[PDB]
C-alpha cells in the first residue's frame, strides 16, 4: 500500500471501537458524569421539598 | 357519551374524554384493535382474489401475502407461488377474529362499565399507579416474547422459514442452528446505521434473524417478569411524567422509531424481504443492470475486465475505495449489496473476474434481467419507470410503496412524540391551559 | 327629494350578505366572466390549434392537465377579441383561435382592479384604514408582470403562461430553460419575501396559540375569549423573552409585528415583478461572464453554476420543438446535446 | 353587555347543544369540577370574562340561530297534495331523464 | 479582489448579527 | 354578530320546500350538463376535436395556425374534416 | 441552596436569566452548530474542489477557488463513498477528506443533531416559563424538510451526493435534477408545499394589513402607529371588531374569523401542515414513488397520442435527465 489509516469504516464495529482505547474514553467520561451526578441525587431532590417515595414525580 | 359542557373537550377532541374512562377506553383500544385485525383480513382474501400466477408477486401491488411467504406459506424453490390455500385461510381467520374484537370492543365501550376500578379491581388502574402501570407493563411484555417465541417456533419446529440464501437455491428450510452468540447480536444492535454497516438492516441471513428472536423472546419474559414483581425505582420517578398523555407520548416515540426501522427494512433489507417476494431493492437494479450489460457485452465480444469508460474509471468492473472489485459506473455508491444471485459470483476480494468470465449461470442472468426491469422507481398514478417514461407498464414495486407510507407514518407519529409529550408535561405542572393572568412567570423573572 | 348618485350610493352600498358597492360594478360582471372563461376553456374548449395539444377535459385531460391555452403565435399581441379581425364574430372559431385566454386575462385583469377598489370603497364605509389594499397591490404587479407585461415584450401571447395548472408548470420550466429565472437576483428577493412570510405566518400563529392566557377551565381554549374584550388574549412579555433567549432577538412592539407581516410577502413579490419586466426584454442574468469566460480556458474549472447551463442546454434543445411549433425546429437526434448512456 | 336571551338560542331543543351554543357550562362552572384528565378547574366557566362581557365568541356571534328561521320553513304549504305530486312528477321526470341518457349515448 | 469583497460582506454581516443580539436595545415594560 | 336581513341558510336548507323544488331543478341542471356533451353539442359549440378527427386524410400532423388576418379562413381548413 | 457541583451546573444550565437559554437541548445544540458553523465559514471561503460524482472531476465551490456568493457552494461527499460514514480520522489525510467531500458529511450530521436539538430546546424554554408546548412542533415542519433534503433523501437514493448542496447555485441544481428524475412539480406533496407558501404568505399580508388597518388612533401624524403600543399594555392595540367587520364584508360575513384565538390557529397551521406535506413528498420520491405521470395519456381514435402540456413538460424533463450528470452514467437507466 501507499499510506496508513484506521480502515474501520464500513466494517460494522461494536460503537465503531477500532482500539480499546476508544472504550476507556466512553467508559470513563461516563462514569465521572454519573460520579458527579450520583453525589447530587439527594440535593436535586430535596428541592422538591418532597421525599422521593413512589408517589414522588410530575404525575396527572 | 360526554359533551363539551361537561368535560371541556371538542368534539375534534373528543377522544381525550376517555383518558380517566378506564371501561371506555378498554373498549376504544378493542374495537380499535379489531380493525387492525379486519384490515389484514380483508386485503389477505382482497390479495388473494386478485392474485394471477402468471405474474410475480412484486407485479401485482401485493403487501401482505409476501408477508406469509415469506414465513413459508404456498411458496416453493426459487420463490414460485405453488400454492395460495395458505393465503386464504390466514385472511378468513384474521376477518372471522375482527367480528369477535369488534363486538368486545363495541360492548366495552358502550354496555361495559365505565370504570373498572370499583368493579374490577384487576383490572381497574389510575395512570399515576407506577406499581400497577408497570404490571400492565409487564404483563403485556410477555405475551410480545411469546409471539417472538412463536416466529422460532415456526423456523424451528412448523415448517420452517423461507431461506433467500438457502443452499441449492432459495427455498423454505427449517433452521436448526439459530445464531445465539452475544457477539453477533450486540454486532448488530451497536453498529452504526451508516453504509456497510446498516444497524440492524444489514442481519444477512435467517439463522441471525431466529437467533435474534431468541434473544428478544427471552428478553421480553425476563423484563415481563422484572416489571411486574417490581416498581419503578427513585431515579425512575424523578425522570418521567407519570399520566396517561405521558404513557402515550413514549409510545409514539418508539413506535415512530419503528416505522424509520421498516421504511429502511423495507427498502435495503433482502434476507428478512426477499427479492422473489417485495421485490428487487434500490440498488440490487442498480447491481442489476451494470450485470446484465457486462453478460450481453461479453456475449458480443470484450474484455469487461479493461473496458474504460468515458471518465477513465472501468465500464463494468472497478475498485470500491476499499479496494473490493465491484460493479462500474453510478452503481458504485451500491457496492454493498449483497445478493442471493450475485454473491456466488463474489470471492473474498469481491467479484471474481474468472466466475463474471466463464461461470455465470442463466439463472443469475434470467434473475438480474427480471430485477433491472422491475426496479422501484415509479410514480403515483403506477406509472413504472423514472419520471419521462410513458404510459406502458402499471407498476409501483412494493418496496416502494413499503418505504414511503412507513416513513410518513414514521414521522407523524414522531410528531404525536412532540405533541403529546409537550402536553403532558404542562398539562401535569398545570399550565396547559394557558398562562394565569395573576402570576405570570415572566413577570416574576428579571428583565432581560 | 335626493339626487340619482344618492339614491344608487344608498342601493349599491347597503348593509347586505354580499357586499356590491360602487367597485361592483366592475368587479363582479368582469370577476363572473373571468372564472366563466376559465371553466369553459378548461371543460369544452381546445388548444389543438393554437398548441397542437389537448387542454380540455372533453378531450381527456385532468384537473392537473387543463388549461386555457394562450393563442398561437402567428397572431402577435393581437387583443383577439370577438369581433377582432382575426376571428370576426364566429364564436367556435374564437374559441379554437385562443381567443379565450385573451378573454379571460383582460377581463381577469379589471377584476383585480375592480377588487383593489372595493377593498378601498369597504374600509372607507368602514372608516378603517387602507392598507388591505395597498396589500394586494403586490399580486396585482405579479399578475400585470408576469400575464401582461412579460408577452407584450416577447413575440406575442403564445408566450404568456397559459390558464392552467401543468401549463403553468411549463411556463415554470421554459423561464428556467431560457432565462435562468433561478439565479436572477429578482426571484431571489421573491422567495425570500415568501419564505419568509410562510415563516412569519407560522411563528407568529404558533407563538400566540402558545402564550394565551388561561381565560377559562376548558382544555378546549379556543372558547375563551370575545372580541369585544379589552384585555389581550395572550402574553406578549412571555412571548418576547421566549424569542429573546432561543432566537436571541425578538419583537416588543406589537404593531411593528403586523406590519412586518405585511411588508415581507408584499416587498418579496413586487421584486420579483420588477425581474419578471427584465425578462420581458430578455435582460436575464443568466450567466456570470467571468466563470464562463475561465471555464472556457481550463476544462478543469467545474462549479454548480457551470453544471446548471448544462442543464439549461437541455432544457432549451429537447423542449423548443413541440414548446414553439412556430418555429418549425426539425433538429435530427445528433445534433440534440446529451450526455454519455442516460 | 350581551343579552344571552336575545341572541337567537333560544329555541335549542337539546339543553347540551343550547349550552354549548352559549358558550356556558354549568359544570365547569363549579370549582370542584374535574378535568377528564384529572385536572381541577380553577373556578372559571368556560370563559373567565363572561360577566364582564354578557358571554364568549359563541354568545357574542352565533352561527346557529333558530328563533331567526322563518315559521313558514316549517311545514310545507301545499301539504300532501303538492307532496304527491312532488313524487309523481320525480318518477316521470326520472323516466324521461333515463330515456334521454339512453337515447342519446352510443350505447349497443 | 472579489473574494476578499465577499469575505468582508459576509463576516461584515455575522458581524450585524452579533451586535442585534448582545447590542440590542432592551425592552423595557413602561 | 347580527344578521343583513336575509333568511338564514340553515332555515332553507332545512325547509321541505327548499328540497321539492330542488330536487327537481339539481337533478334537471345534471342531465342538462350531460345532454350537452352525449347529444356532441359541445364540440360543435366550442370546436373541440372529436377523437377521431384530430387528424384528417390530408395532414397527418399537428396543425399551424400561421396568417393572423386570414386566421377565420385558416382555421376553417385545419378544422375541415 | 445549591452545593454540589452538579445541582450548581443543572441549576446554571437550566437558568432562566442566561441572555440565551442553554438547555439539555442546549449542551447538545451549542456543540454540534458551532461545529456545523465553523466548518461550514473555512469550506465556504477555502476549501479545495471536490469529486463529487465519483468520476474523478472535481468540483470547485469555495470563494479562494473562483466562485462568487451565488455559485459558492459545500459540495456533496463523492458518489465513491455513496451513504458510508466518512469522519476525518477514516482518511488518510486531510487532503484526501476534502478531496473526497468530507466537510459535507460532518456538516450535515452535526446539523442534523443541531436542528433536533434546537427543536427539543424550544420545547424545554417553554416548559421553563411557564408557556405551552408546540412551538416546537410547529418548528417540527422546517426540521422535516432539512432532514428530507440532507438525510432521507441520501439514504433513499443511496448516497450523499445526492443531498442538497449548501449552496445557492447548489441549491438550483438539486431542483433541476429532482424535478428530472421525480418530476416533483406533479407530485401532489409539492402542490400541497406550494399552498403552504403561497397561502402562509397571503395570510401573513392580509393578517398584517387587517392588524394594521385597525390600530386605534394613539399617537400623531409626525411619529410612526407604532409609538401607540406600549411594551406590557394590558389593552389591546387594534379593534378585532373592525378588522373583522371589514373582511366579513369584503367576501362575506361567515368567511372570516372573529375568533382571534382560532384565527392564529390557522395562521399556524395552514403552512405547518402545508411544509409537512412537502417534506413528505421529498421523503416519499426518495423511495421513487414520483409524482403523477400524464405522459401520452390523451389518445385519439386510431391510436395516435395527443399531447398535453404534461407532456411539454416531460420534453423539458427528458432535457434535464440527459445533460445532469453527463460523465456519470454508463447505462442507459438512471436506476441510481
Ligand atoms: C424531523 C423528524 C426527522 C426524522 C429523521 C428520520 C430519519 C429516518 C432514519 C433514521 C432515524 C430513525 C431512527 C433509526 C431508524 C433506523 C435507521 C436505520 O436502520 O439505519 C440504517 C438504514 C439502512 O442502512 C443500510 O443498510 C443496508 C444493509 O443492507 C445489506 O444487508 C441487507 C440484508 O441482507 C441486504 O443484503 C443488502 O444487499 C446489504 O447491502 C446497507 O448496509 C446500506 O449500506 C446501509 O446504508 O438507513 C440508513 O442508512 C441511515 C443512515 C444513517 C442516518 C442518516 C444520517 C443521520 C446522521 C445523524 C448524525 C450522525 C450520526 C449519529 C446517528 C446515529 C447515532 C446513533
Ligand atoms: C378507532 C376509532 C374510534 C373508536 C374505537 C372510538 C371509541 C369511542 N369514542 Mg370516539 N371518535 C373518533 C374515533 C373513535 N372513537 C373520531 C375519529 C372522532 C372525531 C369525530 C371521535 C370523537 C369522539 C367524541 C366526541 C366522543 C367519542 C367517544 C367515544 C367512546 C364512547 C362512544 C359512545 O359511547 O357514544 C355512542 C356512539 C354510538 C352509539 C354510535 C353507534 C355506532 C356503533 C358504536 C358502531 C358499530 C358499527 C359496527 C359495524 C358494528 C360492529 C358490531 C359487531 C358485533 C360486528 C368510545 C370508547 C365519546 C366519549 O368520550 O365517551 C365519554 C365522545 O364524547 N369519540
Ligand atoms: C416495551 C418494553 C419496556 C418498557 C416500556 C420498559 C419501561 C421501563 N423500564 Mg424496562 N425492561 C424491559 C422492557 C421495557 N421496559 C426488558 C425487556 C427488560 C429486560 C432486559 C427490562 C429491564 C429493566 C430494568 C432492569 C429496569 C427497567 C426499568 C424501566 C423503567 C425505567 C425506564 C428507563 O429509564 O429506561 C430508559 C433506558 C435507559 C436509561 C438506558 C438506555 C439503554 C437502552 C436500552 C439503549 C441500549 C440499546 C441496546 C440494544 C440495549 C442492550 C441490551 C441487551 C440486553 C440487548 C420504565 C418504566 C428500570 C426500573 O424502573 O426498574 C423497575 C430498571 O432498572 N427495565
Ligand atoms: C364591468 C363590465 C365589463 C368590462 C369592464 C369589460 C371589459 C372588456 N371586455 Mg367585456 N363583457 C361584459 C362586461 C365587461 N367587459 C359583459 C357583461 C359581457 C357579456 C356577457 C361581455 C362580453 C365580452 C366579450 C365577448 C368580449 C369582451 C371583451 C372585453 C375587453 C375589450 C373589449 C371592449 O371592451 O370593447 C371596446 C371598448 C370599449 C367599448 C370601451 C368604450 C366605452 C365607452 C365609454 C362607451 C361610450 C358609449 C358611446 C357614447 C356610444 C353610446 C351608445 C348608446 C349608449 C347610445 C375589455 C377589457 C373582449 C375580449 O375579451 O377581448 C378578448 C371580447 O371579445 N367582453
Ligand atoms: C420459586 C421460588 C424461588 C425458589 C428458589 C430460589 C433460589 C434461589 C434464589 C436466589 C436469588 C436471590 C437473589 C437475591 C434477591 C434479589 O436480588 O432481589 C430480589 C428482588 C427484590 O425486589 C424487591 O423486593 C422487595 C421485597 O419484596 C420489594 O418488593 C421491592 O419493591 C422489590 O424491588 O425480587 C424481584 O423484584 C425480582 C427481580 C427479578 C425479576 C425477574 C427478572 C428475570 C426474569
Ligand atoms: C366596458 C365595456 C363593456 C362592454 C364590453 C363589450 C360587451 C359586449 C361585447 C359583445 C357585443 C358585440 C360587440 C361587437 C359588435 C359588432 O360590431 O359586431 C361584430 C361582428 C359583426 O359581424 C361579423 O362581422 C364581420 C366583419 O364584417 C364579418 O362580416 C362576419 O361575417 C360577421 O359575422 O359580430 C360580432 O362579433 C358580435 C358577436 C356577438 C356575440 C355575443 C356573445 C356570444 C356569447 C356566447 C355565444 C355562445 C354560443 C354561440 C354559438 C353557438
Ligand atoms: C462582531 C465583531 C465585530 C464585527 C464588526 C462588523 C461591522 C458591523 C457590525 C458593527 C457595526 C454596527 C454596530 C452598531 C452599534 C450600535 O448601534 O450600538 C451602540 C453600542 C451599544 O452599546 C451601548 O452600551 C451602553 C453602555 S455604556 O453607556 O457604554 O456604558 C448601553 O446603553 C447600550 O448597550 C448601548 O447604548 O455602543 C457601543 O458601546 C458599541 C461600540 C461601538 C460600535 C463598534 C463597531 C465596531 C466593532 C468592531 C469592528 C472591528 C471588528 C474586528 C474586531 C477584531
Ligand atoms: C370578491 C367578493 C366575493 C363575494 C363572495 C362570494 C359571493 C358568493 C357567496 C355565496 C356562497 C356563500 C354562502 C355559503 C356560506 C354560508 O352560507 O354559511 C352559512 C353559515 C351561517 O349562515 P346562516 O345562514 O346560518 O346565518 C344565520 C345567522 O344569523 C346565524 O344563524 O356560515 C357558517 O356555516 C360558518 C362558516 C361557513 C362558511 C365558511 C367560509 C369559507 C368558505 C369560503 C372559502
Ligand atoms: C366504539 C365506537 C366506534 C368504532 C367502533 C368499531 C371500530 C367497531 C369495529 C367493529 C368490527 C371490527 C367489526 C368486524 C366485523 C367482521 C365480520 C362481521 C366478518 C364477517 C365474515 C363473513 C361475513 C364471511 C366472509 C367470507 C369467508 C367465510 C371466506 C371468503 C368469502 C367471504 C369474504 C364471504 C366509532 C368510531 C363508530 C364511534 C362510536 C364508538
Ligand atoms: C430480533 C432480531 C435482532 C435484535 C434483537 C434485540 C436484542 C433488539 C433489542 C434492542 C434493545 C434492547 C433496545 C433498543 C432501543 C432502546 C432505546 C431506543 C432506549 C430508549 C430510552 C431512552 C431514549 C431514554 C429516555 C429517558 C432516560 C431515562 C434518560 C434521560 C432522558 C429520558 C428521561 C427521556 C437482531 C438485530 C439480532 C436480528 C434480527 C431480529
Ligand atoms: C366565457 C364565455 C361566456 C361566459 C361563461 C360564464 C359567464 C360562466 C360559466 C361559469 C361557471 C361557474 C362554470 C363553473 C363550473 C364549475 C365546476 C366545473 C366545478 C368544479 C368543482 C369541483 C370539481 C369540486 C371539487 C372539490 C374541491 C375544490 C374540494 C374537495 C371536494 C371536491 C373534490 C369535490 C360568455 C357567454 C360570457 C361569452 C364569452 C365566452
Ligand atoms: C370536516 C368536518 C367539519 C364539519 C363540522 O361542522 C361543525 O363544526 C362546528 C364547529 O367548528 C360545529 O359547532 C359545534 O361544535 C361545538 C364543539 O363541541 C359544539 O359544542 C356546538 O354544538 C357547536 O358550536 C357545527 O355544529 C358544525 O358546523
Ligand atoms: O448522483 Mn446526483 O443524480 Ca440520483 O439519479 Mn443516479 O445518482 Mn446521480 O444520476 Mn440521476
Ligand atoms: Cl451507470
Amino acid at each position: 500500500l501507499v499510506d496508513d489509516r484506521l480502515a474501520g469504516e464500513g466494517t460494522g464495529k461494536i460503537l465503531g471501537i477500532n482500539d480499546p482505547s476508544l472504550f476507556w474514553a466512553i467508559t470513563i467520561v461516563f462514569t465521572i458524569v454519573w460520579g458527579v451526578f450520583y453525589v447530587s441525587t439527594r440535593e436535586i431532590d430535596a428541592a422538591s421539598d418532597r421525599e422521593n417515595d413512589d408517589d414522588f414525580g410530575l404525575t396527572l | 357519551g360526554r359533551d363539551q359542557e361537561s368535560t371541556g373537550f371538542a368534539w375534534w377532541a373528543g377522544n381525550a374524554r376517555l383518558i380517566n374512562l378506564s371501561g371506555k377506553l378498554l373498549g376504544a383500544h378493542v374495537a380499535h384493535a379489531g380493525l387492525i385485525v379486519f384490515w389484514a383480513g380483508a386485503m389477505n382474501l382482497f390479495e388473494v382474489a386478485h392474485f394471477v400466477p402468471e405474474k410475480p408477486m412484486y407485479e401485482q401491488g401485493l403487501i401482505l401475502l409476501p408477508h406469509l411467504a415469506t414465513l413459508g406459506y404456498g411458496v416453493g424453490p426459487g420463490g414460485e407461488v405453488i400454492d395460495t390455500y395458505p393465503y386464504f385461510v390466514s385472511g378468513v381467520l384474521h376477518l372471522i377474529s375482527s367480528a369477535v374484537l369488534g363486538f368486545g370492543g363495541v360492548y366495552h365501550s358502550l354496555v361495559g362499565p365505565e370504570t373498572l376500578e370499583e368493579s374490577f379491581p384487576f383490572f381497574g388502574y389510575v395512570w399515576k399507579d407506577k406499581n400497577k402501570m408497570t404490571t400492565i407493563l409487564g404483563i403485556h411484555l410477555i405475551v410480545l416474547g411469546l409471539g417472538a417465541w412463536l416466529l422460532v417456533w415456526k423456523a424451528m419446529y412448523f415448517g420452517g422459514i423461507y431461506d433467500t440464501w438457502a443452499p441449492g437455491g432459495g427455498d423454505v428450510r427449517i433452521i436448526t442452528n439459530p445464531t445465539v452468540s452475544p457477539g453477533v447480536i450486540f454486532g448488530y444492535l451497536f453498529r452504526s446505521p451508516f453504509g456497510g454497516d446498516g444497524w440492524i438492516v444489514s442481519v444477512d441471513n435467517m439463522e441471525d434473524v431466529i437467533g435474534g428472536h431468541i434473544w428478544i423472546g427471552t428478553l421480553c419474559i425476563f423484563g415481563g417478569i422484572w416489571h411486574i414483581l417490581t416498581k419503578p425505582w427513585a431515579w425512575a420517578r424523578r425522570a418521567f411524567v407519570w399520566s396517561g398523555e405521558a404513557y402515550l407520548s413514549y409510545s409514539l416515540g418508539a413506535i415512530s422509531i419503528m416505522g424509520f426501522t421498516a421504511c429502511c427494512m423495507a427498502w435495503f433489507n433482502t434476507t428478512a424481504y426477499p427479492s422473489e417476494f417485495y421485490g428487487p431493492t434500490g440498488p440490487e437494479a442498480s447491481q442489476s443492470q451494470t450485470f446484465t450489460f457486462l453478460v450481453r457485452d461479453q456475449r458480443l465480444g470484450a474484455n469487461v475486465a479493461s473496458a474504460q469508460g468515458p471518465t477513465g474509471l472501468g465500464k463494468y468492473l472497478m475498485r470500491s475505495p476499499t479496494g473490493e472489485i465491484i460493479f462500474g459506473g453510478e452503481t458504485m455508491r451500491f457496492w454493498d449489496f449483497r445478493g442471493p444471485w450475485l454473491e456466488p459470483l463474489r470471492g473474498p476480494n469481491g467479484l471474481d473476474l474468472n466466475k463474471l468470465k466463464n461461470d455465470i449461470q442463466p439463472w443469475q442472468e434470467r434473475r438480474a434481467a427480471e430485477y433491472m426491469t422491475h426496479a422501484p422507481l415509479g410514480s403515483l398514478n403506477s406509472v413504472g419507470g423514472v419520471a419521462t417514461e410513458i404510459n406502458a407498464v402499471n407498476y409501483v414495486s412494493p418496496r416502494s410503496w413499503l418505504a414511503t407510507s412507513h416513513f410518513c407514518l414514521g414521522f407523524f407519529f414522531f410528531v404525536g412524540h412532540l405533541w403529546h409529550a409537550g402536553r403532558a408535561r404542562a398539562a401535569a405542572a398545570g399550565f396547559e391551559k394557558g398562562i394565569d393572568r395573576d402570576n405570570e412567570p415572566v413577570l416574576s423573572m428579571r428583565p432581560l | 327629494k335626493r339626487g340619482w348618485f344618492d339614491v344608487v350610493d344608498d342601493w349599491l352600498r347597503r348593509d347586505r350578505f354580499v357586499f356590491v358597492g360602487w367597485s361592483g360594478l366592475l368587479l363582479f360582471p368582469t370577476a363572473y366572466l373571468a372564472l366563466g372563461g376559465w371553466f369553459t376553456g378548461t371543460t369544452f374548449v381546445t388548444s389543438w390549434y393554437t398548441h397542437g395539444l389537448a387542454s380540455s377535459y372533453l378531450e381527456g385531460c385532468n384537473f392537473l392537465t387543463a388549461a386555457v391555452s394562450t393563442p398561437a403565435n402567428s397572431m402577435g399581441h393581437s387583443l383577439l377579441f370577438l369581433w377582432g379581425p382575426e376571428a370576426q364574430g364566429d364564436f367556435t372559431r374564437w374559441c379554437q383561435l385562443g381567443g379565450l385566454w385573451t378573454f379571460v386575462a383582460l377581463h381577469g385583469s379589471f377584476s383585480l382592479i375592480g377588487f383593489m377598489l372595493r377593498q378601498f370603497e369597504i374600509a372607507r364605509s368602514v372608516k378603517i384604514r387602507p392598507y388591505n389594499a395597498i396589500a394586494f397591490s403586490a399580486p396585482i404587479s405579479v399578475f400585470v408582470s408576469v400575464f401582461l407585461i412579460y408577452p407584450l415584450g416577447q413575440s406575442g401571447w403564445f408566450f404568456a403562461p397559459s390558464f392552467g395548472v401543468a401549463a403553468i408548470f411549463r411556463f415554470i420550466l421554459f423561464f428556467q430553460g431560457f432565462h435562468n429565472w433561478t439565479l436572477n437576483p429578482f426571484h431571489m428577493m421573491g422567495v425570500a419575501g415568501v419564505l419568509g412570510a410562510a415563516l412569519l405566518c407560522a411563528i407568529h400563529g404558533a407563538t400566540v396559540e402558545n402564550t394565551l392566557f388561561e381565560d377559562g377551565d376548558g382544555a378546549n381554549t379556543f372558547r375563551a375569549f370575545n372580541p369585544t374584550q379589552a384585555e389581550e388574549t395572550y402574553s406578549m412579555v412571555t412571548a418576547n423573552r421566549f424569542w429573546s433567549q432561543i432566537f436571541g432577538v425578538a419583537f416588543s412592539n406589537k404593531r411593528w409585528l403586523h406590519f412586518f407581516m405585511l411588508f415581507v410577502p408584499v416587498t418579496g413579490l413586487w421584486m420579483s415583478a420588477i425581474g419578471v419586466v427584465g425578462l420581458a426584454l430578455n435582460l436575464r442574468a443568466y450567466d456570470f461572464v467571468s466563470q464562463e469566460i475561465r471555464a472556457a480556458e481550463d476544462p478543469e474549472f467545474e462549479t454548480f453554476y457551470t453544471k446548471n447551463i448544462l442543464l439549461n442546454e437541455g432544457i432549451r434543445a429537447w423542449m423548443a420543438a413541440q414548446d414553439q411549433p412556430h418555429e418549425k425546429l426539425v433538429f435530427p437526434e445528433e445534433v440534440l446535446p446529451r450526455g454519455n448512456a442516460l | 353587555k350581551i343579552d344571552i336571551s336575545k341572541q337567537g338560542l333560544n329555541s335549542i331543543q337539546n339543553e347540551t347543544v343550547k349550552l354549548n351554543l352559549m358558550g356556558k357550562s354549568k359544570t365547569m362552572e363549579s370549582k370542584d369540577w374535574v378535568d377528564p384528565q384529572g385536572r381541577k378547574g380553577k373556578g372559571y366557566g368556560v370563559y373567565r370574562f363572561a360577566n364582564k362581557y354578557g358571554a364568549n365568541v359563541d354568545g357574542y356571534s352565533p352561527i346557529y340561530t333558530p328563533d331567526t328561521w322563518s315559521e313558514s320553513g316549517d311545514s310545507y304549504k301545499l301539504g300532501t297534495k303538492g307532496l304527491i305530486a312532488w313524487a309523481g312528477l320525480i318518477v316521470v321526470l326520472l323516466g324521461v331523464g333515463i330515456n334521454l341518457v339512453i337515447s342519446t349515448s352510443a350505447l349497443g | 479582489m472579489e473574494a476578499l469583497v465577499y469575505t468582508f460582506l459576509l463576516v461584515g454581516t455575522l458581524g450585524i448579527i452579533f451586535f442585534a443580539i448582545f447590542f440590542r436595545e432592551p425592552p423595557r415594560i413602561v | 354578530s347580527g344578521a343583513t336581513g336575509e333568511r338564514p341558510f340553515s332555515d332553507i336548507l332545512t325547509s321541505i320546500r327548499y328540497w321539492v323544488i330542488h330536487s327537481i331543478t339539481i337533478p334537471s341542471l345534471f342531465i342538462a350538463g350531460w345532454l350537452f356533451v352525449s347529444t356532441g353539442l359541445a364540440y360543435d359549440v366550442f370546436g373541440s376535436p372529436r377523437p377521431n378527427e384530430y387528424f384528417t386524410e390530408d395532414r397527418q400532423e399537428t396543425p399551424l395556425i400561421t396568417d393572423r388576418f386570414n386566421a377565420l379562413e385558416q382555421v376553417k381548413k385545419l378544422s375541415e374534416v | 441552596e445549591s452545593t454540589s457541583l452538579w445541582a450548581r451546573f443543572c441549576e446554571w444550565v437550566t437558568s432562566t436569566e442566561n441572555r440565551l437559554y442553554i438547555g439539555w437541548f442546549g449542551v447538545l445544540m451549542i456543540p454540534t452548530l458551532l461545529t456545523a458553523t465553523s466548518v461550514f465559514i473555512i469550506a465556504f471561503i477555502a476549501a479545495p474542489p471536490v469529486d463529487i460524482d465519483g468520476i474523478r472531476e472535481p468540483v470547485s465551490g469555495s470563494l479562494l477557488y473562483g466562485n462568487n456568493i451565488i455559485t459558492g457552494a459545500i459540495i456533496p461527499t463523492s458518489n465513491a463513498i455513496g451513504l458510508h460514514f466518512y469522519p476525518i480520522w477514516e482518511a488518510a489525510s486531510l487532503d484526501e477528506w476534502l478531496y473526497n467531500g468530507g466537510p459535507y458529511q460532518l456538516i450535515v450530521c452535526h446539523f442534523f443533531l443541531g436542528v433536533c436539538s434546537y427543536m427539543g430546546r424550544e420545547w424545554e424554554l417553554s416548559f421553563r416559563l411557564g408557556m405551552r408546548p408546540w412551538i416546537a412542533v410547529a418548528y417540527s415542519a422546517p426540521v422535516a424538510a432539512a432532514t428530507a433534503v440532507f438525510i432521507i433523501y441520501p439514504l433513499g437514493q443511496g448516497s450523499f451526493s445526492d443531498g442538497m448542496p449548501l449552496g445557492i447555485s447548489g441549491t438550483f441544481n438539486f431542483m433541476i435534477v429532482f424535478q428530472a428524475e421525480h418530476n416533483i412539480l406533479m407530485h401532489p406533496f409539492h402542490m400541497l408545499g406550494v399552498a403552504g407558501v403561497f397561502g402562509g404568505s397571503l395570510f401573513s399580508a392580509m393578517h398584517g394589513s387587517l392588524v394594521t388597518s385597525s390600530l386605534i388612533r394613539e399617537t400623531t401624524e409626525n411619529e410612526s402607529a407604532n409609538e401607540g403600543y406600549k411594551f406590557g399594555q394590558e389593552e389591546e392595540t387594534y379593534n378585532i371588531v373592525a378588522a373583522h367587520g371589514y373582511f366579513g364584508r369584503l367576501i362575506f360575513q361567515y368567511a372570516s374569523f372573529n375568533n382571534s384565538r382560532s384565527l392564529h390557529f390557522f395562521l399556524a397551521a395552514w403552512p405547518v401542515v402545508g411544509i409537512w406535506f412537502t417534506a413528505l413528498g421529498i421523503s416519499t420520491m426518495a423511495f421513487n414513488l414520483n409524482g403523477f405521470n400524464f405522459n401520452q395519456s390523451v389518445v385519439d381514435s386510431q391510436g395516435r397520442v395527443i399531447n398535453t402540456w404534461a407532456d411539454i413538460i416531460n420534453r423539458a424533463n427528458l432535457g434535464m435527465e440527459v445533460m445532469h450528470e453527463r460523465n456519470a452514467h454508463n447505462f442507459p437507466l438512471d436506476l441510481a
